């Protein structure tokens, strides 16, 4: 319910945004 | 045994191998043995899987079954912890019992006065009683043994895996080999409970004795 | 170091044969094995095989009933004409009503009878019996 | 075992079954061969080759992705080493055992191991001169020690 | 044992024999990538690697030889492809 | 053992083992033949069949005899199969 109040409804772009290619919890760390 | 489900286990017979302690193992294991160990703990204790002794015990009890005579199949227990269970099995069975010392030459002497010519053999354990293991090399026997984890398989024929050195799972495992012969033969129905506590075939030692004697 | 791979086959299926185990692993993988197996397999001495590939030179992995005596090489390959299998017959058989040598001629590896009924000889290559 | 050794240790590297270039490796043959053209200018024999694109580029085996191997790349450009690996190396320690046995004449193992390491040049050496790799005349004298590398 | 089974060995006591001594041999190395945790490339080293493999933002050592596997430089991020 | 009348003139047909296949001598003094009853499917009584097997004695001395007893009787139908 509260993160329907946060979208557009017709402003819509993506020029400003960051697709991460590498987003995982997958790598492990080393110690 | 058979792919039967009336013959697999219930929830009150593993209450009791679990209770005695037949799943514990040994400390050591004979590499033809490791075909019945699930795992080894922290502890160095080796667990017994109870399924491959429970098919192994009824395919014993098929074994013991099979014998039209009862009177010559031939139980031996040298160590002190199975002679009270080999004497009540027999008593129970109408098996013949050798408990004690077991004299050399009992199944090749013919001349000595307790010269036996038995059909089978249930030995207690397999590495103290390696006498008549021996001994039925020469008379053709088969031979089945109550066998521990580090407990050695020469001329041994069926072996049941248990914690053959306690009290508690010796008196168990000659108890669910009479229950199992006496229901497979037609005595017992499966149905009841066998009214036979098998306290009566655990071992008494001369300070339990002397302790149940005393009474507060 | 490794010579001759088919005594060296041989030998492991003559050692674990004797033991009395139901199944053996062979290396390496001739094609001369692959024959020698399928006529000792043909004479209902072995049963079924496999050849594992490998992209090097395979495994094979032979079925035993016991049914075998003695599986032996000789070494080297002596040539045996027509009228010296007799003489060869007498001396690795152990008898006239059994028993086989293999030899390998210009039909095929193929075993000492088959080699008097299609009237040809050549190489010996071992006996089983 | 070993030849000069009575060792029998047993340490290989063993390849795997599936000969194919996998679905991350992104170079292709021509880049292989380009990046074994600038590696080997730096004076590289073919092992530190094999070494490098092992370690931090992610082909295993070059000749799994190209198709032909590492030496008949480097040979078909005219980089080829003229005397092989194996043989500049055994004869670049047969220098380094004989100038240490130049100033230490109470060596006795040393000598021993200079007589097992002409026995592998002259071992090699036999068997490239009937692979035509070296021309006939090829003698390896001890005097002719610092000329050769 | 003696009835025992070598076409179907189980995977227990296919990881534990020696990599020769297999049906099938395979190599016990794997290939990983490791990321540098203050740049983005993802970099690509052995597990047994034997030089130095540098990156190439902010020049640093990932991994160090030494003569089994590579202990990776800590604090940097990996996993296995394939 | 068979001549061209077609006759059988040997004196006995001697026994095989159920492990090994070998030939069961005349003094073979440790081989055993066991019987193993069957039950009957419904009620898990004994119904007066059998199986036989038999193992020769070279077997059994060297402690084998326990692991063909369990392969030959999970083969017919008496161990489970798990």
């Amino acid at each position: 319910r509260y993160t329907n109040k946060y979208s557009s409804q017709f402003g819509g772009g993506s020029q400003y945004a960051y697709f991460h290619e590498e987003d995982e919890s997958s790598f492990q760390l080393v110690d | 045994s058979g792919a039967l489900d009336v013959l697999q286990m219930k929830e009150e017979d593993v209450l009791k191998f679990l209770a005695a302690g037949t799943h514990l193992g040994g400390t050591n294991l004979d590499f033809q043995m490791e075909q019945y160990i699930y795992k080894r703990k922290s502890d160095g204790i080796y667990i017994i899987n109870l399924k491959r002794t429970w098919e192994k015990l009824l395919l014993a009890a098929r074994a013991i079954v099979a014998i039209e005579n009862p009177a010559d199949v031939s139980v031996i227990s040298s160590r002190n912890t199975g002679q009270r269970a080999v004497l009540k099995f027999a008593a129970a069975t109408g098996a013949t019992p050798i408990a004690g010392r077991f004299t050399p030459g009992t199944f090749t002497n013919q001349i000595q006065a307790a010269f036996r010519e038995p059909r089978l053999l249930v030995v207690t354990d397999p590495r103290a009683d390696h006498q008549p293991l021996t001994e039925a090399s020469y008379v053709n026997l088969p031979t089945i043994a109550l066998c521990n984890t580090d407990s050695p398989l020469r001329y041994v024929d069926i072996a049941i895996p248990c914690n053959n050195k306690g009290a508690h799972s010796v008196g168990l495992m000659w108890w669910m080999l009479a229950r199992e012969v006496l229901r497979m033969r037609g005595t017992i129905s499966r149905e009841h409970p066998w009214e036979v506590m098998p306290d009566l075939y655990f071992y008494r030692d001369p300070e339990e004795i002397e302790k149940e004697e005393q009474a507060a | 170091v490794r010579m001759n791979v088919l005594a060296d086959a041989l030998k492991s299926i003559n050692n674990a044969e004797k033991r009395g185990k139901r199944q053996v692993l062979i290396r390496p993988c001739s094609k001369v094995i692959v024959r020698f197996l399928t006529v000792m397999m043909k004479h209902g001495y072995i049963g079924e095989f496999e050849i594992i590939d490998d992209h090097r030179a395979g495994k094979i992995v032979v079925n035993l009933t016991g049914r075998l005596n003695k599986c032996g090489v000789i070494s080297p390959r002596f040539d045996v004409q027509l009228k010296d299998l007799e003489k060869w017959q007498n001396n690795l058989l152990p008898s006239r009503q059994f028993g086989f040598i293999v030899l390998t001629t210009s039909a095929g590896i193929m075993d000492h009878e088959e080699a008097r009924r299609k009237h040809t000889g050549g190489k010996i290559l071992g006996f089983f019996f | 075992g070993r030849m000069h050794a009575p060792g029998k240790g047993l340490s290989q590297s063993a390849l795997p079954y599936r000969r194919s270039v996998p679905t991350w490796l992104k170079l292709t043959s021509d880049d292989v061969k380009e990046q074994i053209y600038k590696l080997a200018k730096k004076g590289l024999t073919p092992s530190q080759i094999g070494v490098i694109l092992r370690d931090s580029h992610g082909v295993a085996q070059v000749r799994f992705v190209t198709g032909n191997k590492i030496l008949r790349i480097l040979k078909s450009k005219g980089l080829a080493p003229d005397l092989p690996e194996d043989l500049y190396h055994l004869i670049k320690k047969a220098v380094a055992v004989r100038k240490h046995l130049e100033r230490n004449r109470k060596d006795k193992d040393a000598k021993f191991r200079l007589i097992l390491i002409e026995s592998r040049i002259h071992r090699l050496a036999r068997y490239y001169k009937t692979k035509r790799v070296l021309p006939p005349n090829w003698k390896y004298e001890s005097s002719t020690a610092s000329a050769l590398v | 044992p003696l009835a025992k089974d070598l076409l179907h060995p189980s995977p227990e006591e296919e990881k534990r024999k020696h990599k020769k001594k297999r049906l099938v041999q395979s190599p016990n190395s794997y290939f990983m990538d490791v990321k540098c945790p203050g740049c983005y490339k993802i970099t690509t080293v052995f597990s047994h690697a034997q030089t130095v493999v540098l990156c190439v933002g902010c020049s640093t050592v990932l991994c160090q030889p030494t003569g089994g596997k590579a202990r990776l430089t800590e604090g940097c991020s990996f996993r296995r492809k394939q | 053992m068979q001549n061209d009348a077609g006759e059988f003139v040997d004196l006995y047909v001697p026994r095989k083992c159920s492990a090994s296949n070998r030939i069961i001598g005349a003094k073979d003094h440790a081989s055993i033949q066991m019987n193993v009853a069957e039950v009957d499917k419904v009620t898990g009584r004994f119904n007066g069949q059998f199986k036989t097997y038999a193992i020769c004695g070279a077997i059994r001395r060297m402690g084998e005899s326990d692991d063909s007893i369990l392969r030959l009787a999970k083969a017919d139908g008496i161990v489970s199969k798990n």
